[PDB]
Formats: C-alpha cells, structure tokens, sequence
C-alpha cells in the first residue's frame, strides 16, 4: 500500500505561504506572522493586526527569497491587509477555486510560521461556517477549524486536500475568560471574503463602505444617533425598499460615496463609513 | 448593532 | 476533483445533536430563569428521548433543548445515573424529530476516525475530528468501572452530552469530559472521554423504564473480597468474611455481573444462597 | 461503506510500543515514566534518555501483559536517545520499519504512547515539518514536527504512518508561550533513520563514539577558547575545504573515529572523541 | 477497590 | 554556535 497523505495539498499550496515580519524602529522585529501570495503581480494577503505600526515589513518566501514589501492597504473590520512585493523571476501563488464551496467536515490544512519555528502544516476539518468569531456584537463571516493554530499562523493559509484556499487564518480562541484553555478552536476569514477585500484594497488603498445614519427589521439605537440620518429619513422605524431594492446591510456599504439613494418610510447621499 |  | 471530507458524517448525524441549557430560578435575585450550565444532547428516537450528561443537568429548574433546525423545547428529566454520568431528557414534539444514526452491529475500533458534535463555549454547533484513542477506559481517577472510549477529537466546555460519531455518521459514544484536569500545572492536549453507545443505550432504556438504573448490591467492598472500612449488611446470607469466590449464579468467577441481577432474587455463591439488594 | 480508520496501523504497530517506568531509590518508587519501541526479536527497545536518566531500575511492560526488568545498553545525550534490552523468549512483538520509506510533510501519522499512565493511547495528526531544531536554540540535530497530540508519558514512544511504519520516536512538545497562550499541536520526534543509526551505535560501542576536532564556532573561530585538538595541522582563525578526501561537513567530522590522522587544508590532524 |  |  501507500501511506495516507496530504502531501499533494502541501506541495501545491505551501510554496505560496510566506513569513511576514513587522519590524519597528534601529529596526527590530515587533511581530511575526504569515501571508499568502494571491497572484503573480506580487499581491499578498495577511492580517492587519500583523503589520500594524510596522516601520518596515519584510516577506520571506520558502524558496529563500526575501523582499521588503509595500503596504497597499488594511481593513480593521475584517482584520485584513494587502502587501506588494516586486519579484521578477516569477512567484509561487496559492491555488484558488472560486466555484468551490467549503463544507463543514472538509479536511483542512493550516499553513504558517508558528513561534517562528519555520513553516509548519497542521490538519483538521472545517468545524463551522458563518461564525462571528472571538467576540460578538460586531458580527462577521468566519470559518472555524480545529487545525492547530498558534501565534505566528495569522495571515496564513487554510487549504483543503486539493490545496485550494479555503481561508486566511486569523486569531484563535486562546483562553475563555479567566478560567481554562480552549483546544481546537481556530478561525479563518473565508477566501471569498478575503478576495473581495483584497481587490478593494488594491483599487482604493482602503475599503470604501457606504454609511448612512442608523445603528443597533427595526431601527433604533440603545445609544445616541448621527447626522447623515437627516437627508430625508424618520427617527426610529423599520424600512423596506432602498435604492430600488426590497429588504440590506452589505448593500449599503457596497455603494460608493457621493451617490444619491432613494428610501421609503425620499433621497439621501452616501457618506463613507467612519 | 446595525451600522447601515 | 473531490476534497477529502467528512461532511457525509456531519450531514447525517449533526441535525440530531442538540444544545442543552440548564436554567435556574435562584441564580439571580429576581428569580428569572438564567443559564447555570450548558452542554449538548443527542436525540435518540422520535418519542423525544434525549441523552445528555447528568452533570450538565443537575439541579436545574428548567432544561431547555434547542435543535439546529431552530425549534426550542422545554425538556423533562426522566432520569439520571451518577455512576455513568448519563441523563435522559424528553421533549414533547409534534411535526417529527431528527434522530441520531445508530448501527447496533458496528464495533468501534481503536484508530477509527471520529467526529465530536457539540456546542463548545456556546459558539454554536461545532464539529471536531480525531480517532478513537482507546477503549475500556476508567477515564476518571477512582474506580468508576464504566468503560470509556478515549479520543483526541477536540472537546471543550459545552461538548458534554454531545455526540461522537464515526465517518458514516454512526453513533460511537456520548462525549462526557476532557482530561482538562492535570492534577497540577499542565494542560493535557487531546485526551477526551466518551461513554460507548451500547452502554449509553442500555442505561437509557433502564432510565426510561424504571426512572433510575437499578443495580445489584451484594453487601461488600474492597478475585478476593476485603474492605479497609466496615462491610455491608446483605453479606449475612451465606458467605464468610474476607475471601475470594468463583461461581455466583452458575458461572465462573463479575463486578458488573452483581449489579445486573435484579434485587430480591436468591443467588448461589461458592466460597449457599444470597439475596441481592438494590445498590444503595 | 466502512468507517474511515487507521486501525491497520494500530494492529501492526501498537503491540510493539511499550510502557517504560524509571524506578529510583527513595524503597523503589516510580521517578518518571514513558514509552519505548521494541525494534527487533533480540529484545532491543528504543526510548528517550531523559526517560531513564538516573534510574535505579527500568521496567518495561507490553500490551499483551508481560512485564520485564530491563537492561540499559546505552544512551546518548545529544539525540536524547536510549537503548534498553529485555530477555524475552516466546517471541516479541516488533515495530514495522521500512528503511526505504521517505517521510513526507502532510503524511498522516499516529502517536503511540502512555500519556499520564492512562494506558496505551493512539492520537492522530500529520507530519508538520522535517529537519527541525526543536526547542534547543541550535544543536546538530533535526526532528520531525507533528500535530499528533503527545503528552507527558508519550516520550520515547512510536510515531507511525497509516501503514504502521515507524516514522520516528516521539520526544517532547513545544514548551512555553510568547504571551500567556499555550501552544497546541506542536510536537517533535527523532527521525526513525537517526534513531536506528544511534541505536546500532549504542549497541556496538556501549555508547556513541563521535569524532570531535578542536574548535568551536564555512568559517572557524570562537568567542571562547579553542580545544587542544586543534594544533595538529590547522591555523588560528580561517575557513576550510577538503577534509579527509572530501570537499567542504559537521556530521562527517563526528562520523570519523578518534585517533585517526585526517588531512585538513586551510596538513594532518588526529580526531579526539567528543568530550 | 470494588463495589459489589 | 558550533561543536566540531
């Protein structure tokens, strides 16, 4: 027989997972992390928490090359950041299958640089999808996995047995309150969302979201309100059609500022989410 | 919190 | 091609494992129902019988069961068993209930890939995978002569009472607890225990029938018999003091044999008649 | 459909992984415990040195019930390996080994040991990495890294692939955190190739005979004094190339027997056993 | 330790 | 560090 192995996925994807170093003024390493080479142009996704307050960001490929990288953009909400390196002899890129839909139970491999020991691969499965993550009241779409994720894995890749990118490993449940240590609970930003964020970053330098004038279906805040909610809308009440579309959270941010949008229960201009 |  | 995956097992068995909430009336000062503990449960049949861990539902004023399909029910406690830490709940459902796949002929093997289904830290149903690490385990520290399945499938607070199934979605056991307890300092990794499905099922039927697991208590403590502390009463039938024994009810010399014999039946003990009492 | 399983690897390899107890004199009590691997029918067993260090009596127990008093045939501090021997007739279960198999990153692996003396337990993971330096800052040693769960008690036990072929001897897990977090799934094992090589050495010389020159550190020079075995035919501080008919390198120096005259360029030295 |  |  032949030994059971996910070496295929490793050979296909690991080469594109790089080690990220956030150095800060002499220049000293402030934090380690990982990153994924998305395409030949040299664009790399990583966690914003990894490259924050970096005086100089360095990327090191598994093939030995090392580059200084350009921070094209970052997003707090998604904790995503996009880097750029200018290679010339070709770059290894992460396999991406946009038609593939991750399923709970799919086998996955976490690829990163844990504690700077060097690139390591860990395997688990997709434990859940559509998870708000480590902290509620500020939901998101997270992928949950039990593939061992440690400090250093952030910004790295989560791939299936074919080497296809499933997500970008972000943080991990380190300790539930002041009591014990959770085991096998890690999160990753879904590749589909990371791709949509990367493109926005490459194009604008940041994510331009469409904000209007409400916070906290019904409409009412458990704390004060804002200005922009004075273009032609009531106080606290539900709504239906917004910009020739029946009821909506992700669509208002998807609209770019400057534009005027009609509402009901009749026009407002889109401001940028502060 | 609906930050619409 | 096709990604390696255990989704088939998830699709088949996950719908049947529920989130269990233990709420109390004297947990806050306004005595409004509030979560005291939470864990998981496994729907065994369509009558609404659910298995969970006793420790998950001890002293509850209200037991809430939530299914992945959105329905929420109040559950009745039909019975529990300290020795195995199993409890059986019962919800009153109409419209039908999802039930966990059981293959009574399947024999679990060390090395079998396995999936743990539960609600760790109340994040919502999560699936973790490992293999069956061992069988016939004491798990705990004392005796608790209740064979445990051991597994490295990640188990956390909230997984108790939940399901451990193989790659075919078949029930292997009920997850009961993580070896989180290292008597001093360290944190074990990948050491979790689960009650074997066959034992879980026998316990359940006994709890549904008698409302408690009736066991046979002969009357001694401590192969050979001998207690470091005083012996029981029922040992004054037809036996010596501190000795062994072989055939008890026509069979070679057993622990879990005594308990299985109904109380009141006169049994022949060798080295001859004794009456079994219900384990006190 | 049959349940996905690695029971084949368990049936093939588990019987040869034994529980090891390092009993010392307080009378005779358990100081530490661990695991070991029965390598052949002669009774030789590999395990970790640290698992048997300073033991007054080493006990080996097999999954079939037999228990034995064990003989310490040798040990090596560098690779933290140790060989024991049990006088067992009647036949001994042996560990499957395929000298031709190349372990690959991503290969599914099972750790076999006796964590917290709970009894033999099998955990599953994959080969996370190869040729690593473990925790040690920098030592002439390279482990296999795996996420198969290992705990106190797994030390000296077997790391096998889905076919039951010995991949390595589990040693330790990654120790501490950078900021209060406990590392998860980072364990190390000595590659079965190096373990087999060290075993045979320990069996032949009662220990590991390594050839040490006389300098500390391509390039030669130290931040601290150099050894007396450097005044045979070399200079103070500089680089070297061909040494004993071979172009420039570490492991080769140790694989050379002490006393031998080795031609060193940039011309002959005499190797002195590693002190 | 037993419990019969 | 080196130990030759």
């Amino acid at each position: 027989m032949t030994p059971a192995s996910y070496n295929l996925a490793v050979r296909r994807a690991a080469p594109a997972v790089v080690n990220v170093y956030n150095r800060g003024l002499q220049l000293e390493i402030r934090t380690l992390g990982s990153g994924v080479i998305m395409d030949q142009r040299g664009y790399i996704i990583t966690n914003k928490h990894v490259i924050n307050d970096a005086d100089q960001i360095i990327v090191a490929l598994q093939d030995g090359r090392v580059f200084e990288a350009l921070l094209v953009g970052s997003d707090s909400l998604t904790d995503l950041a996009v880097l750029k390196i200018n290679a010339t002899g070709g770059l290894p890129t992460i396999p991406i299958n946009a038609r593939r839909v991750p399923h709970i139970g799919d086998v996955v491999l976490a690829i990163g640089n844990p504690y700077n020991l060097g690139q390591t691969i860990t395997q688990g499965i997709i434990s859940a999808t559509g998870r708000i993550g480590l902290n509620p009241t500020g939901r998101q779409n997270f992928l949950q996995t039990d593939a061992s994720i440690n400090h250093g894995n952030s910004g790295g890749a989560l791939v299936n047995s074919l080497g296809e990118l499933m997500g970008i490993n972000t943080l991990s449940f380190d300790k539930s309150n002041d009591g014990e240590t959770p085991e096998g609970i890690g999160f990753a930003i879904p590749f589909q969302l990371a791709t949509k964020i990367m493109d926005k970053l490459i194009r604008d330098g940041r994510v331009i979201r469409g904000y209007i004038g409400i916070g906290g279906i019904v409409v009412n805040e458990v704390s004060p309100d804002g200005p922009a909610a004075n273009a032609g809308i009531q106080v606290n009440d539900l709504i239906i059609s917004v910009d020739n579309k029946p009821a909506t959270m992700d669509q208002v941010a998807e609209i770019r500022p400057g534009s005027v949008i009609p509402v009901v229960v009749l026009q407002v201009t889109i401001q940028e989410y502060p | 919190v609906y930050w619409f």
